[PDB]
Protein backbone atom coordinates (compact mmCIF):
# COMPACT_ATOMS: atom_id res chain seq x y z
CA UNK A 1 0.00 0.00 0.00
CA UNK A 2 1.17 3.78 0.45
CA UNK A 3 -0.35 7.06 1.99
CA UNK A 4 1.30 10.07 -0.50
CA UNK A 5 1.63 13.26 0.98
CA UNK A 6 2.39 15.54 -1.31
CA UNK A 7 2.81 19.13 -1.44
CA UNK A 8 4.13 19.50 1.69
CA UNK A 9 4.37 23.29 2.20
CA UNK A 10 0.46 23.91 1.22
CA UNK A 11 -0.68 24.41 5.00
CA UNK A 12 1.12 24.81 7.78
CA UNK A 13 0.53 24.63 11.81
CA UNK A 14 -2.80 23.22 12.37
CA UNK A 15 -3.45 22.80 16.13
CA UNK A 16 -6.70 23.64 17.89
CA UNK A 17 -8.24 20.91 15.38
CA UNK A 18 -8.32 17.25 15.61
CA UNK A 19 -4.93 15.87 14.79
CA UNK A 20 -6.72 12.38 13.44
CA UNK A 21 -8.55 14.93 10.77
CA UNK A 22 -6.38 17.14 9.27
CA UNK A 23 -5.51 16.96 5.84
CA UNK A 24 -2.38 14.44 4.94
CA UNK A 25 0.64 17.64 4.18
CA UNK A 26 -0.56 19.72 7.75
CA UNK A 27 1.51 19.68 10.71
CA UNK A 28 0.13 19.61 14.67
CA UNK A 29 3.38 21.30 15.26
CA UNK A 30 6.62 22.87 14.08
CA UNK A 31 9.20 25.44 14.91
CA UNK A 32 12.04 27.12 12.61
CA UNK A 33 10.58 26.07 9.79
CA UNK A 34 9.37 27.79 6.46
CA UNK A 35 6.36 27.05 4.35
CA UNK A 36 6.33 28.35 0.48
CA UNK A 37 4.49 27.18 -2.63
CA UNK A 38 5.04 23.84 -2.62
CA UNK A 39 7.81 22.72 -0.31
CA UNK A 40 9.08 23.15 3.75
CA UNK A 41 12.65 23.37 4.28
CA UNK A 42 14.57 25.17 7.52
CA UNK A 43 14.18 28.99 7.80
CA UNK A 44 17.02 31.37 8.25
CA UNK A 45 18.64 31.38 11.59
CA UNK A 46 19.58 34.29 13.79
CA UNK A 47 22.74 35.30 13.56
CA UNK A 48 25.17 38.60 15.06
CA UNK A 49 25.73 41.99 13.35
CA UNK A 50 27.75 44.91 13.86
CA UNK A 51 29.06 48.49 11.60
CA UNK A 52 31.55 49.50 14.44
CA UNK A 53 32.94 47.74 17.64
CA UNK A 54 31.51 50.08 20.00
CA UNK A 55 28.12 49.09 19.37
CA UNK A 56 28.66 45.52 20.60
CA UNK A 57 28.23 47.40 23.85
CA UNK A 58 24.59 48.49 23.16
CA UNK A 59 20.86 47.64 24.13
CA UNK A 60 19.08 49.41 21.56
CA UNK A 61 15.78 50.06 22.57
CA UNK A 62 14.43 50.77 19.65
CA UNK A 63 15.06 52.42 15.78
CA UNK A 64 14.96 53.63 12.46
CA UNK A 65 16.36 53.65 8.96
CA UNK A 66 16.60 56.94 7.61
CA UNK A 67 18.33 56.75 4.08
CA UNK A 68 19.62 60.71 3.95
CA UNK A 69 20.40 63.73 5.81
CA UNK A 70 21.64 67.45 5.04
CA UNK A 71 25.33 66.71 6.66
CA UNK A 72 25.30 63.28 5.30
CA UNK A 73 25.57 62.54 1.54
CA UNK A 74 23.25 60.80 -0.57
CA UNK A 75 23.99 57.48 1.98
CA UNK A 76 21.94 55.99 4.49
CA UNK A 77 22.17 55.99 8.45
CA UNK A 78 20.33 54.73 11.33
CA UNK A 79 18.63 56.02 14.02
CA UNK A 80 18.78 54.28 17.35
CA UNK A 81 17.94 54.96 20.97
CA UNK A 82 18.92 53.64 24.43
CA UNK A 83 17.50 53.50 28.30
CA UNK A 84 19.14 57.15 28.27
CA UNK A 85 20.46 58.54 24.86
CA UNK A 86 19.87 58.66 21.11
CA UNK A 87 22.24 57.69 19.07
CA UNK A 88 23.07 57.83 15.04
CA UNK A 89 25.85 55.28 13.28
CA UNK A 90 26.90 54.74 9.83
CA UNK A 91 28.99 52.07 9.03
CA UNK A 92 32.13 54.34 10.14
CA UNK A 93 31.46 55.98 12.89
CA UNK A 94 29.23 56.52 16.37
CA UNK A 95 26.78 59.55 17.42
CA UNK A 96 25.38 60.69 20.32
CA UNK A 97 22.63 63.03 19.16
CA UNK A 98 20.22 63.15 22.42
CA UNK A 99 18.33 66.69 22.56
CA UNK A 100 20.92 68.20 25.00
CA UNK B 1 33.68 35.56 -16.63
CA UNK B 2 31.34 32.90 -18.07
CA UNK B 3 31.69 32.63 -22.25
CA UNK B 4 35.08 31.47 -22.19
CA UNK B 5 35.11 27.97 -23.59
CA UNK B 6 37.76 27.91 -25.98
CA UNK B 7 40.22 28.51 -23.14
CA UNK B 8 43.25 30.70 -22.72
CA UNK B 9 41.49 33.28 -24.35
CA UNK B 10 40.50 35.06 -20.65
CA UNK B 11 40.88 38.62 -19.66
CA UNK B 12 43.22 39.18 -16.97
CA UNK B 13 43.87 42.60 -16.97
CA UNK B 14 41.24 45.09 -16.27
CA UNK B 15 37.71 43.72 -16.09
CA UNK B 16 38.58 43.11 -12.01
CA UNK B 17 39.07 46.64 -10.78
CA UNK B 18 39.70 45.03 -7.68
CA UNK B 19 35.83 45.30 -6.98
CA UNK B 20 33.12 42.69 -5.72
CA UNK B 21 34.97 40.81 -3.23
CA UNK B 22 32.55 38.32 -4.17
CA UNK B 23 34.07 37.24 -7.64
CA UNK B 24 37.18 35.80 -6.44
CA UNK B 25 35.74 32.25 -5.68
CA UNK B 26 33.83 32.42 -8.92
CA UNK B 27 37.23 32.98 -10.81
CA UNK B 28 38.70 30.35 -9.01
CA UNK B 29 36.00 27.95 -10.21
CA UNK B 30 35.94 29.05 -13.51
CA UNK B 31 39.66 28.56 -13.59
CA UNK B 32 38.80 24.93 -12.61
CA UNK B 33 36.53 24.60 -15.37
CA UNK B 34 39.33 25.89 -17.75
CA UNK B 35 42.18 23.57 -16.30
CA UNK B 36 39.57 20.73 -16.15
CA UNK B 37 38.79 21.08 -20.09
CA UNK B 38 42.18 21.17 -21.19
CA UNK B 39 43.39 18.44 -19.97
CA UNK B 40 40.77 15.65 -18.78
CA UNK B 41 42.80 12.58 -19.23
CA UNK B 42 44.74 12.68 -15.81
CA UNK B 43 46.04 9.03 -14.30
CA UNK B 44 49.47 9.38 -13.57
CA UNK B 45 51.79 12.50 -15.16
CA UNK B 46 55.02 10.55 -14.09
CA UNK B 47 56.28 11.13 -17.84
CA UNK B 48 57.49 14.43 -17.18
CA UNK B 49 60.71 14.33 -19.26
CA UNK B 50 61.85 17.45 -19.72
CA UNK B 51 64.44 17.04 -21.97
CA UNK C 1 4.60 33.08 15.24
CA UNK C 2 4.66 34.11 11.30
CA UNK C 3 2.09 33.60 8.91
CA UNK C 4 2.67 33.48 5.15
CA UNK C 5 0.58 35.64 3.40
CA UNK C 6 0.34 34.65 -0.30
CA UNK C 7 -0.85 31.34 1.05
CA UNK C 8 -2.25 31.89 4.57
CA UNK C 9 -0.16 29.23 6.23
CA UNK C 10 2.21 29.49 9.71
CA UNK C 11 4.72 28.59 11.43
CA UNK C 12 6.58 29.35 14.69
CA UNK C 13 10.27 30.80 15.03
CA UNK C 14 13.32 31.43 17.41
CA UNK C 15 14.21 35.37 17.54
CA UNK C 16 17.55 36.41 18.95
CA UNK C 17 15.82 38.34 22.09
CA UNK C 18 14.54 41.21 20.45
CA UNK C 19 13.87 44.26 21.73
CA UNK C 20 13.00 46.14 18.25
CA UNK C 21 13.18 45.26 14.88
CA UNK C 22 13.18 46.72 11.00
CA UNK C 23 14.67 46.69 7.95
CA UNK C 24 17.81 48.81 7.33
CA UNK C 25 21.03 48.67 4.80
CA UNK C 26 24.15 46.78 6.24
CA UNK C 27 27.35 47.03 6.71
CA UNK C 28 30.19 47.75 3.61
CA UNK C 29 31.63 44.49 4.28
CA UNK C 30 28.56 43.22 3.53
CA UNK C 31 27.16 45.55 1.03
CA UNK C 32 28.69 44.31 -2.30
CA UNK C 33 32.07 45.46 -1.53
CA UNK C 34 35.69 45.56 -3.36
CA UNK C 35 39.14 43.49 -3.57
CA UNK C 36 40.39 47.15 -2.87
CA UNK C 37 38.65 47.52 0.68
CA UNK C 38 40.24 44.72 2.60
CA UNK C 39 43.64 46.96 2.60
CA UNK C 40 43.92 46.04 5.95
CA UNK C 41 42.49 42.73 6.48
CA UNK C 42 44.28 39.61 6.38
CA UNK C 43 42.65 36.26 5.09
CA UNK C 44 43.85 34.80 8.99
CA UNK C 45 40.32 35.71 10.17
CA UNK C 46 40.48 38.91 12.47
CA UNK C 47 38.03 37.10 14.44
CA UNK C 48 35.93 38.43 11.41
CA UNK C 49 34.77 34.85 9.71
CA UNK C 50 31.39 34.74 8.77
CA UNK C 51 31.64 36.43 5.11
CA UNK C 52 29.94 34.41 2.67
CA UNK C 53 31.34 34.95 -0.87
CA UNK C 54 27.47 36.14 -2.28
CA UNK C 55 25.25 35.77 0.31
CA UNK C 56 21.87 35.02 -1.15
CA UNK C 57 19.56 37.58 -1.40
CA UNK C 58 15.64 38.85 -0.51
CA UNK C 59 15.66 42.42 -2.17
CA UNK C 60 17.20 43.72 -4.71
CA UNK C 61 18.40 46.56 -3.05
CA UNK C 62 20.22 43.84 -1.14
CA UNK C 63 18.73 45.46 2.06
CA UNK C 64 18.88 43.52 5.55
CA UNK C 65 16.12 43.16 8.67
CA UNK C 66 17.89 43.64 12.02
CA UNK C 67 16.95 43.06 15.68
CA UNK C 68 17.80 45.50 18.69
CA UNK C 69 18.70 42.66 20.91
CA UNK C 70 18.87 42.46 24.88
CA UNK C 71 22.32 40.32 24.25
CA UNK C 72 24.24 43.79 24.35
CA UNK C 73 24.21 44.06 20.48
CA UNK C 74 22.43 43.76 17.26
CA UNK C 75 21.55 40.61 14.63
CA UNK C 76 20.54 39.92 11.31
CA UNK C 77 17.51 37.74 12.00
CA UNK C 78 16.92 35.92 8.37
CA UNK C 79 20.54 34.67 7.46
CA UNK C 80 22.86 31.39 7.03
CA UNK C 81 22.00 28.68 9.97
CA UNK C 82 22.84 29.41 13.20
CA UNK C 83 21.07 30.14 16.41
CA UNK C 84 22.08 32.72 19.77
CA UNK C 85 20.84 30.56 23.14
CA UNK C 86 21.54 32.64 26.70
CA UNK C 87 22.34 31.19 29.63
CA UNK C 88 21.12 32.77 32.96
CA UNK C 89 22.84 29.58 35.15
CA UNK C 90 27.07 31.28 33.28
CA UNK C 91 25.30 34.74 31.95
CA UNK C 92 26.43 33.75 28.81
CA UNK C 93 25.97 34.19 25.18
CA UNK C 94 25.85 30.46 23.26
CA UNK C 95 25.82 29.72 19.76
CA UNK C 96 24.08 26.68 18.06
CA UNK C 97 23.11 24.92 15.26
CA UNK C 98 19.66 26.15 14.19
CA UNK C 99 17.38 23.54 14.28
CA UNK C 100 13.83 22.62 13.01
CA UNK C 101 11.24 20.75 13.67
CA UNK C 102 7.73 19.54 12.05
CA UNK C 103 5.90 17.64 13.83
CA UNK C 104 2.89 15.70 13.16
CA UNK C 105 1.01 13.23 15.32
CA UNK C 106 -1.73 11.24 14.88
CA UNK C 107 -1.99 9.79 10.64
CA UNK C 108 -4.60 7.52 11.04
CA UNK C 109 -4.82 6.71 7.37
CA UNK C 110 -8.50 6.92 7.39
CA UNK C 111 -8.46 7.70 3.48
CA UNK C 112 -7.60 4.19 2.69
CA UNK C 113 -8.15 1.79 5.45
CA UNK C 114 -10.18 2.55 8.81
CA UNK C 115 -8.79 4.52 11.89
CA UNK C 116 -8.95 1.19 14.00
CA UNK C 117 -6.89 -1.54 11.56
CA UNK C 118 -3.24 -1.97 12.49
CA UNK C 119 -0.92 -0.82 9.95
CA UNK C 120 2.63 -2.46 9.04
CA UNK C 121 5.23 0.51 7.94
CA UNK C 122 8.30 0.18 6.17
CA UNK C 123 9.27 3.08 4.42
CA UNK C 124 9.30 6.38 4.00
CA UNK C 125 9.79 7.48 0.02
CA UNK C 126 10.50 11.46 -0.42
CA UNK C 127 10.96 13.49 -2.67
CA UNK C 128 13.38 16.12 -1.33
CA UNK C 129 15.30 19.14 -3.06
CA UNK C 130 18.79 20.61 -2.07
CA UNK C 131 21.66 19.93 0.01
CA UNK C 132 20.97 18.90 3.38
CA UNK C 133 21.10 15.91 6.29
CA UNK C 134 17.38 15.29 7.77
CA UNK C 135 17.26 13.22 11.22
CA UNK C 136 13.36 11.22 10.33
CA UNK C 137 11.71 9.56 13.63
CA UNK C 138 8.53 7.82 13.71
CA UNK C 139 6.44 6.35 16.23
CA UNK C 140 2.85 5.26 17.47
CA UNK C 141 -0.25 5.05 19.69
CA UNK C 142 -2.56 1.62 19.95
CA UNK C 143 -4.88 5.12 20.87
CA UNK C 144 -6.36 7.70 19.27
CA UNK C 145 -5.66 10.19 21.90
CA UNK C 146 -1.47 9.81 22.87
CA UNK C 147 1.08 11.09 20.85
CA UNK C 148 2.52 8.42 20.69
CA UNK C 149 6.34 6.88 22.01
CA UNK C 150 8.88 6.87 19.55
CA UNK C 151 10.37 3.44 17.66
CA UNK C 152 12.88 5.02 15.89
CA UNK C 153 15.24 7.44 14.55
CA UNK C 154 17.22 7.69 11.49
CA UNK C 155 19.66 10.53 9.37
CA UNK C 156 18.32 11.26 5.33
CA UNK C 157 21.91 12.21 3.19
CA UNK C 158 20.67 13.52 0.36
CA UNK C 159 22.25 12.41 -2.43
CA UNK C 160 22.93 9.07 -0.90
CA UNK C 161 19.92 7.92 0.67
CA UNK C 162 16.94 7.53 -1.00
CA UNK C 163 14.36 6.44 1.79
CA UNK C 164 13.82 5.65 5.32
CA UNK C 165 13.55 2.20 6.71
CA UNK C 166 10.99 2.50 10.17
CA UNK C 167 9.03 -0.84 11.32
CA UNK C 168 6.19 -0.50 13.30
CA UNK C 169 2.52 -1.32 13.20
CA UNK C 170 0.32 1.06 15.74
CA UNK C 171 -2.68 2.11 14.11
CA UNK C 172 -1.81 5.75 14.56
CA UNK C 173 1.84 6.91 13.20
CA UNK C 174 3.36 10.03 13.95
CA UNK C 175 6.54 11.22 12.19
CA UNK C 176 9.24 14.55 13.51
CA UNK C 177 11.64 15.66 10.84
CA UNK C 178 14.29 17.51 12.23
CA UNK C 179 17.43 19.55 10.52
CA UNK C 180 19.89 20.11 13.08
CA UNK C 181 22.94 20.79 10.32
CA UNK C 182 24.53 24.08 9.58
CA UNK C 183 25.42 23.19 6.11
CA UNK C 184 22.09 22.36 4.66
CA UNK C 185 19.68 24.58 2.48
CA UNK C 186 17.95 21.10 1.50
CA UNK C 187 13.70 21.27 1.26
CA UNK C 188 10.97 18.81 0.75
CA UNK C 189 7.97 18.80 -1.54
CA UNK C 190 6.96 15.87 -0.20
CA UNK C 191 6.28 12.17 1.11
CA UNK C 192 5.29 8.80 0.15
CA UNK C 193 4.60 6.47 2.88
CA UNK C 194 4.77 2.79 2.40
CA UNK C 195 2.55 0.27 4.08
CA UNK C 196 0.46 -2.92 4.57
CA UNK C 197 -2.13 -3.78 6.88
CA UNK C 198 -2.66 -6.17 9.68
CA UNK C 199 -5.79 -6.26 11.25
CA UNK C 200 -8.03 -5.96 14.42
CA UNK C 201 -8.73 -6.93 18.44
CA UNK D 1 11.07 -2.15 19.82
CA UNK D 2 12.74 -5.39 21.69
CA UNK D 3 16.30 -6.53 20.65
CA UNK D 4 17.77 -10.12 20.61
CA UNK D 5 20.65 -12.07 19.84
CA UNK D 6 21.39 -14.14 16.80
CA UNK D 7 21.28 -17.30 18.09
CA UNK D 8 17.93 -17.85 19.29
CA UNK D 9 18.04 -20.40 21.94
CA UNK D 10 15.87 -19.22 24.67
CA UNK D 11 11.95 -18.95 25.49
CA UNK D 12 13.07 -15.91 27.03
CA UNK D 13 14.59 -14.29 23.91
CA UNK D 14 12.26 -15.63 21.48
CA UNK D 15 9.00 -13.94 23.95
CA UNK D 16 10.54 -10.92 22.65
CA UNK D 17 11.88 -11.84 18.85
CA UNK D 18 7.74 -12.53 18.49
CA UNK D 19 6.74 -9.21 19.70
CA UNK D 20 9.49 -7.79 17.28
CA UNK D 21 8.44 -9.91 13.60
CA UNK D 22 4.94 -8.30 14.44
CA UNK D 23 4.82 -4.76 14.09
CA UNK D 24 2.56 -4.22 17.07
CA UNK D 25 3.95 -3.98 20.75
CA UNK D 26 1.21 -4.02 23.54
CA UNK D 27 0.07 -5.69 26.86
CA UNK D 28 -2.87 -6.42 25.27
CA UNK D 29 -1.10 -8.76 23.26
CA UNK D 30 2.16 -9.63 24.99
CA UNK D 31 0.79 -10.40 28.26
CA UNK D 32 -0.46 -13.61 25.94
CA UNK D 33 2.10 -14.15 23.13
CA UNK D 34 3.33 -16.94 26.26
CA UNK D 35 -0.21 -18.40 25.17
CA UNK D 36 0.18 -18.02 21.88
CA UNK D 37 3.40 -20.41 22.04
CA UNK D 38 1.25 -22.85 24.26
CA UNK D 39 -1.07 -23.17 21.58
CA UNK D 40 1.57 -23.71 18.98
CA UNK D 41 4.01 -26.22 20.80
CA UNK D 42 1.26 -28.25 21.46
CA UNK D 43 -0.08 -28.33 17.87
CA UNK D 44 3.36 -29.15 16.93
CA UNK D 45 4.00 -32.17 19.41
CA UNK D 46 0.30 -33.45 19.06
CA UNK D 47 1.40 -35.31 15.62
CA UNK D 48 4.92 -34.40 15.76
CA UNK E 1 37.80 21.19 0.33
CA UNK E 2 39.23 17.85 -0.24
CA UNK E 3 42.58 18.59 0.08
CA UNK E 4 44.71 15.34 -1.16
CA UNK E 5 44.24 15.75 -4.84
CA UNK E 6 47.50 15.63 -7.53
CA UNK E 7 45.81 13.72 -9.96
CA UNK E 8 43.85 17.35 -11.50
CA UNK E 9 40.85 16.71 -9.82
CA UNK E 10 39.24 19.54 -8.08
CA UNK E 11 35.83 19.95 -7.57
CA UNK E 12 34.25 22.76 -8.52
CA UNK E 13 30.58 21.99 -7.27
CA UNK E 14 31.24 22.26 -3.52
CA UNK E 15 32.35 25.13 -1.88
CA UNK E 16 29.55 27.60 -0.40
CA UNK E 17 27.44 30.69 0.13
CA UNK E 18 26.77 32.22 3.51
CA UNK E 19 29.54 30.39 5.24
CA UNK E 20 33.29 30.39 5.84
CA UNK E 21 35.16 30.71 2.23
CA UNK E 22 38.30 31.77 4.22
CA UNK E 23 40.45 28.80 1.55
CA UNK E 24 40.35 30.74 -1.36
CA UNK E 25 44.06 31.64 -0.59
CA UNK E 26 44.05 27.84 0.48
CA UNK E 27 42.46 27.37 -2.98
CA UNK E 28 45.18 29.07 -4.54
CA UNK E 29 47.59 27.17 -2.73
CA UNK E 30 46.05 23.75 -3.72
CA UNK E 31 45.50 24.66 -7.31
CA UNK E 32 49.33 25.80 -7.64
CA UNK E 33 50.91 22.54 -5.97
CA UNK E 34 48.25 20.33 -8.62
CA UNK E 35 50.09 22.31 -11.25
CA UNK E 36 53.49 22.08 -9.89
CA UNK E 37 53.10 18.40 -9.38
CA UNK E 38 51.83 17.84 -12.70
CA UNK E 39 54.60 19.47 -14.73
CA UNK E 40 57.59 20.31 -12.52
CA UNK E 41 59.08 21.64 -15.27
CA UNK E 42 58.16 24.72 -16.71
CA UNK E 43 60.56 27.63 -18.38
CA UNK E 44 58.92 28.49 -22.05
CA UNK E 45 56.31 25.82 -22.84
CA UNK E 46 56.09 27.34 -26.72
CA UNK E 47 55.81 24.01 -27.77
CA UNK E 48 52.19 22.58 -28.36
CA UNK E 49 52.52 23.15 -32.24
CA UNK E 50 49.09 23.43 -32.39
CA UNK E 51 48.89 21.98 -36.49
CA UNK F 1 53.71 44.32 -5.38
CA UNK F 2 55.66 41.37 -6.94
CA UNK F 3 58.18 42.52 -10.11
CA UNK F 4 60.56 40.30 -11.27
CA UNK F 5 58.64 37.50 -11.00
CA UNK F 6 57.76 35.60 -14.47
CA UNK F 7 55.72 31.86 -14.51
CA UNK F 8 54.05 30.09 -11.89
CA UNK F 9 57.55 28.98 -10.39
CA UNK F 10 57.01 30.67 -6.91
CA UNK F 11 57.27 28.67 -3.97
CA UNK F 12 54.04 27.65 -2.35
CA UNK F 13 52.40 29.19 0.75
CA UNK F 14 52.29 32.11 -0.67
CA UNK F 15 49.54 33.20 0.73
CA UNK F 16 50.84 32.53 4.29
CA UNK F 17 47.38 32.82 6.06
CA UNK F 18 48.15 36.46 6.15
CA UNK F 19 47.88 39.29 3.01
CA UNK F 20 44.74 40.65 2.95
CA UNK F 21 42.31 39.98 1.30
CA UNK F 22 43.68 42.54 -1.86
CA UNK F 23 46.69 39.96 -2.44
CA UNK F 24 43.88 36.73 -3.40
CA UNK F 25 42.83 38.58 -6.29
CA UNK F 26 46.47 39.53 -7.67
CA UNK F 27 47.55 36.17 -7.43
CA UNK F 28 44.92 34.87 -9.46
CA UNK F 29 45.67 37.53 -12.17
CA UNK F 30 49.23 36.32 -11.65
CA UNK F 31 48.18 32.90 -12.52
CA UNK F 32 46.00 33.87 -15.53
CA UNK F 33 48.78 35.89 -17.25
CA UNK F 34 51.66 32.26 -16.71
CA UNK F 35 49.03 29.79 -17.63
CA UNK F 36 48.38 31.59 -20.45
CA UNK F 37 52.09 31.68 -21.36
CA UNK F 38 52.82 28.70 -20.67
CA UNK F 39 49.99 27.35 -23.78
CA UNK F 40 49.16 30.55 -25.81
CA UNK F 41 47.00 27.92 -27.72
CA UNK F 42 43.83 25.57 -26.71
CA UNK F 43 41.85 24.37 -29.64
CA UNK F 44 40.70 21.32 -27.97
CA UNK F 45 43.69 18.99 -26.65
CA UNK F 46 41.92 15.96 -25.90
CA UNK F 47 44.79 14.14 -27.72
CA UNK F 48 46.24 13.09 -24.22
CA UNK F 49 45.95 9.47 -24.11
CA UNK F 50 47.99 8.91 -20.88
CA UNK F 51 48.80 5.27 -22.02
CA UNK G 1 25.05 2.50 1.78
CA UNK G 2 27.84 -0.40 2.23
CA UNK G 3 29.73 -2.19 -0.58
CA UNK G 4 31.13 -5.11 -1.11
CA UNK G 5 33.71 -7.52 -3.19
CA UNK G 6 33.18 -8.57 -6.53
CA UNK G 7 33.53 -12.51 -5.00
CA UNK G 8 31.64 -12.79 -1.39
CA UNK G 9 33.67 -14.94 0.67
CA UNK G 10 31.80 -14.78 2.98
CA UNK G 11 29.39 -13.94 6.16
CA UNK G 12 31.79 -10.61 6.86
CA UNK G 13 30.47 -9.25 3.66
CA UNK G 14 27.60 -11.15 3.33
CA UNK G 15 25.67 -9.96 5.83
CA UNK G 16 26.02 -6.18 4.54
CA UNK G 17 25.13 -7.62 0.85
CA UNK G 18 21.61 -8.97 1.52
CA UNK G 19 21.06 -5.12 3.38
CA UNK G 20 22.18 -3.88 0.15
CA UNK G 21 20.16 -6.47 -2.02
CA UNK G 22 17.42 -6.58 -0.36
CA UNK G 23 16.54 -2.41 0.10
CA UNK G 24 17.34 -1.86 3.27
CA UNK G 25 19.59 -1.37 6.20
CA UNK G 26 17.59 0.09 8.83
CA UNK G 27 19.09 -1.60 12.01
CA UNK G 28 15.91 -2.56 13.31
CA UNK G 29 16.45 -4.62 10.13
CA UNK G 30 19.96 -5.84 10.38
CA UNK G 31 20.42 -6.86 13.52
CA UNK G 32 18.32 -9.77 12.68
CA UNK G 33 19.78 -10.46 9.45
CA UNK G 34 22.10 -13.30 11.15
CA UNK G 35 19.29 -14.32 12.33
CA UNK G 36 17.63 -14.82 8.93
CA UNK G 37 20.41 -16.35 8.05
CA UNK G 38 20.58 -19.20 11.13
CA UNK G 39 16.99 -19.31 9.03
CA UNK G 40 18.33 -20.08 5.89
CA UNK G 41 21.18 -22.49 6.30
CA UNK G 42 18.75 -24.52 8.11
CA UNK G 43 16.02 -24.59 6.02
CA UNK G 44 18.51 -26.49 3.58
CA UNK G 45 20.46 -28.45 5.25
CA UNK G 46 17.68 -29.88 6.93
CA UNK G 47 17.41 -31.83 3.36
CA UNK G 48 20.16 -31.09 1.08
Amino acid sequence: ALYPIKSLGAVGVIADQAPTDLAPNAFTNAINARFVEQRVFKTGGNAPLSYVDEDKDLTPLSFVSMPFDYYSAGNSFLVVGTNKKLYKLTDESLTDISRK
Amino acid sequence: ETNAVVITDLNPLYPRDRDYIYEGAAQIRLIKQTLQNTFPNVTEPVDIDSD
Amino acid sequence: AVWNYEFDTWSFRTIPYAQCIGLVDPPVLERGPIWSDFQEITWDDPSIKELVWRKDATNFRQRVTIVGSFLKGFYQVDVGALDYFYDRLNDVVIEKPLEMRLERTGIDFDNVTNEWNQKHINRFRPQTTGSGTYIFEAGGSQFSNEYGHPHTSKTYTIGVDRHVSVRLNHPYLFYNVIDNDVNSNAAINGLTIEFAVGGRR
Amino acid sequence: MPDVQYPINTYGWLKKAVALWADRDDDEFVNQIPNFINFAEKEIYRNL
